[PDB]
């Protein structure tokens, strides 16, 4: 929590040009037009099987 | 517009639509020059980009009504006598190859498919 609060006050001072560099996420297709800016976390589960439905790229790989 | 209506079919779980699409499928056979039927036919079956078959694209999409796309489909390679080479067939491009359909049906937990 005091670590946090250092990261946000050095946030508030770099120029406009710098902010727009040091951006978080990538723009990201969900639905039928629609963009949101979202940022990608990877985890591994073992105790839960089932049939994968709902998803996204059908190609598993990093693309490019 | 026949290769894509055919990827759309599968993928939704069009039974109706995909019987009416196979017939003209074997309609375009015959009214032609007809020179290699088992390499055109294979051809208009896969993409070229990836290597990716009209089977692989029925089992990743998992329908309710994905039982009977494989018995068709499976039922449609035999009177053609492309059996051997649709069941076998794989990807080309440097991620994936290897990948054959039997690969993606096991991943998916599809027993009785299997």
């Amino acid at each position: 929590l005091q670590r946090a609060r250092t990261i946000l006050e050095f946030e508030k001072m770099l120029p406009e040009w710098l902010r727009s560099r040091f951006r978080m996420g990538e723009l990201c297709k969900v639905a039928d037009e629609d963009f949101r800016l979202c940022l990608r976390i990877n985890e591994v589960k073992w105790t839960e099987w089932k049939t994968h439905v709902s998803f996204l790229n059908e190609d598993p790989g990093p693309i490019r | 517009r026949l290769k894509k209506r055919i990827f759309a079919a599968v993928s939704e779980g069009c039974v109706e639509e995909l019987r009416e699409l196979l017939q003209d499928l074997q309609d375009l056979c015959r009214r032609r020059r007809g020179l290699d039927v088992p390499d055109f036919l294979m051809h208009k079956l896969t993409a070229s980009d990836t290597g990716k078959t009209c089977l692989m694209k029925a089992l990743l999409n998992i329908n309710p009504n994905t039982k009977e796309i494989v018995r068709i489909l499976l039922a449609f390679a035999e009177e053609n006598d492309i059996l051997d080479r649709f069941i076998n067939a794989e990807y080309t491009e440097e991620a994936y190859e290897g990948q054959t359909a039997l690969n993606i049906a096991i991943e998916r937990r599809q027993g009785d498919i299997t």
